[PDB]
């Protein structure tokens, strides 16, 4: 069972809609979770005009019902200091349902 | 010595609303979906497994202990251990005249060896053929909250196990089900004539 | 010898807000209270597990020790170990009359042998067919901070376990749950008559 | 023999600022985020696990050793081992007259067997019922820096373990926690009458 | 746990900006780390007009906080003599956080 | 027999700049000093581990051996083994007066038996109720270079281990930590009276 | 019997330029980068591990053997085995008159049991209190090339091991470190009075 050791400031953006239909994100902070962060095989990835450096980072937190504040939705991102971990998906790692796998990137521009 | 229960539990005394919280509260899928009356059928199966291994009663149900001959001269240890207040020690004869007694005995309560332990050396003798019969109320308390909480956790560790996996499938915890029970089992070392 | 509790722990004396810091739930969420109903359900289930393996008390709730015959002529070692200020050895009669007795009994404090030795070479006699209940408040302290901290840690190592696995699922530490408990268990080597 | 502590540690005497450095300094995530007062609650749990296995004191807290009868004729080995300067050997009687003594005994300090070892063969006798009571200050030094550093490392190897993993999870080091403790345990081979 | 045996001269380039917006790199040396270099399956790769020979080379060093000199950022490269190891990403290999996986190339023109 | 240290090691005598070369931190960084506060915290924690397993000293700090009764009639083997130039056997009195005594005592240097044998067939007598503290400076040398290098390596094999794993996590060498220590431990086979 | 070395190695006598070749020559990364004075600090740690297990000396350093009483009547086996040419057998008295002797003894050299073995049965007696003191030069040769090359390879197999892995990490060779040492260890079977 996972050994949780990092403090990840979970962050959810409020979506202020603009006139054209596109929302504007704020990334106001949410309450902090505890998690383990297990790396994957990382390599740099061609962005737009940026040679973005990415690593897979399966993050494991504890669980909650889907209508609770403690669930990381894939809308949200983690942030440890200045290292933003995006959330690709959340997937309910444990069999009994105690732990959630998340999926991250840590795309540093490099 | 038949020792049938007079009345069972009401069912509303059992912590079905709390056992749903021991099943998945604070972590889980959601409250999820559990057949409510199914969850009552696993608590009654886990209590009756711990009522048998510990020889306790846990809900304070009413009992009826109808046995023919007194084992000792006066002692008569009661099997279901946490007792309180003999309802009646009525004494039926071979035809069924059912003449109760109201004095001559003083129940000495104890979680280890509950007794009847009559006054002096005379315990009510038995009519030939006419079984003696003792009605008593044995258990901790009327509600679930009056229990020792370590014994209550052994129900929840066990009733959740009957919920999590149905058939007899294979799967060493420090205070597991078995380690919480052993301070409530009856420790006996007599295999003798008394 | 029945040894029931007069009053339970208040629940507000249990460190639910510190046990939540132990289990790494979450820091600044707006909910923060979905687990309060269950976290103290496992703290009461882990204290009562360690209260039985150690024969200690840990919150200094009041007890009632209702017994009938004295175990030894004068000593009467009490089961729940860390005691202070035995309130009342009220001597009930065969039926009814309860007369509290100063009686010339002392109290010898100890974590290992909490005796109630008498000074007049004989404890107050017992009316035949009547019990002698002793009210005493036994435990380390009133609040959670007055505990020995290693025993307080053994609750947190154990109640975290019940929170992380619900049913009896099997899963070596230097000072684990068990190695912290063992300097608080009762070490006895007498199976004899006296 | 109750042997309750008079005062606990202040908390500000403990090396919380240094234990954050033993947790993650020179290698790590960053200073990272650790509930500061949580880290104080694992040092008090690791010291109290090593104060029990070694029977040492490590912070030089004040003690009160109130026992009824002298074990030997004169010796009276003190349990908490590194001692200095008996505060008082006041002697209360069965009513509480609390008449201290100021001579007749000379504490012989030692890390192995601290004693009281009165002068000649006369150690202050006990009023019948009136427990004797000894207040002393036992431990190495007032600050954390006065400790033997190998024993201080056994706290940091243990308090980090209670920080790194919460429940009782499984995981043989050459000088581990156990190998640093064994030269501070009390080696006794008496199970006898003296 | 990794056995560190190579001496890798870590190198960070200062970015002298030109007039057009593009920085000019210098690759001034930084302090030397100790590391292990574990090879991957290597094969030659089509460059621009060069048949570049590459091998994966997961390099493992010790860790530091992210605002420290000892962290290899993916900006930087290693260099052992004349063998430049680029850094693709850094990924915090150890569970307790003592060791960092790096990711290299060693693109020799061949 | 208390055996405390008068002065500790200075800290500047410890080879922190050479231990940093051992642990492969880094060569030419501009920071270079973020670990200095912790590297000597593990060197003092590994020397004090080997000072107890070997009963050696290694930095030749000054000691104070405060004892009361002589272990044998004349010999008095000192615990900390590599000694030189016992300063003072000042004989304190029952209370107060401290009179240093030349006393006709010798010093027999040895790494195994650092005796203090007396020449007049009897060491200076001890005022009943008073201690005899002995100031002596025991160790290999003043600086780190005067050590036996294999024992200096056993500090570097051990303090590197504490730097690489923080808590007690389990993880066979020909000359490991232990096999370098064993020619410096004390080999004793007496459990007798003399 | 202190047996401190008079002078250590110069450091320039050690094969640091050759040990760089045993570390990585003919196969390797390149000459690579090795802290030169670090490599001297692992040769001094591997020699001092083999000087202790074999009781040899390997560099022909100067020794000073200052012991109080002669063990036999005349024999006096010297511990550090490959010896040559006692520098002096000066004899100090209890005050320090330091009167050397120049005849009466003939060192009998041998790699097994080097001796002093005085002429006849009279070996220089000891002034009471005045320790005898023997200065000798023990070892194979002045340079590294004068050694038995199998013993020199046991240094290089060991000093490379302290270079290749720092902490005490786990990892049966036919002629390993241990198999090259065992024909240079001292084989003794006496545990007796002579």
């Amino acid at each position: 069972r996972p050994r949780l050791n990092r403090l990840l400031v979970l962050e959810e953006a409020v979506r202020v809609a603009d006139g054209a239909g596109g929302h504007r994100l704020d990334w106001q902070a949410k309450g902090e979770v505890w998690a383990e962060v297990t790396a994957g095989s990382g390599s740099e990835r061609a962005g737009e005009f940026v040679t973005l450096a990415s690593v897979p980072f399966t993050i494991v937190v504890r669980a909650a019902p889907v209508g609770a504040a403690r669930r990381p939705r894939p809308e949200q991102r983690f942030r440890e200091g200045a290292r933003i971990f995006r959330i690709l998906a959340v997937a309910e790692r444990d069999r009994e349902g105690h732990y959630l796998s998340c999926f991250a990137r840590e795309e540093v521009v490099a | 010595m038949m020792l049938n229960e007079v009345t069972a539990v009401p069912g509303t005394a059992l912590p079905v609303a709390e056992f749903r919280d021991h099943l998945r509260l604070g972590t889980g899928f959601a409250d999820l979906g559990a057949e409510d009356a199914a969850l009552l059928s696993y608590l009654r199966a886990a209590i009756a497994a711990i009522e048998g291994r510990t020889a306790k009663a846990l809900i304070s149900r009413g009992f009826r202990l109808a046995l023919t001959a007194w084992r000792w001269g006066d002692m008569q240890t009661l099997p279901i251990a946490p007792v309180a207040t003999v309802t009646a020690l009525r004494l039926v004869d071979a035809a069924g005249v059912e003449t109760p007694v109201a004095a001559g005995w003083r129940l000495v309560p104890d979680m280890a060896r509950p007794r009847i332990e009559a006054l002096g050396a005379m315990l009510p003798m038995i009519p030939t053929g006419g079984r003696v019969e003792i009605d008593f109320t044995a258990g901790f308390g009327a509600s679930w909250s009056a229990l020792p909480v370590d014994l209550a956790q052994a129900v929840f560790l066990l009733a959740a196990q009957y919920y999590e996996l149905r058939h007899d499938g294979a799967a060493a915890m420090p205070f597991g089900v078995m380690a919480l029970i052993e301070r409530w089992r009856t420790v006996r070392v007599l295999g003798g004539r008394p």
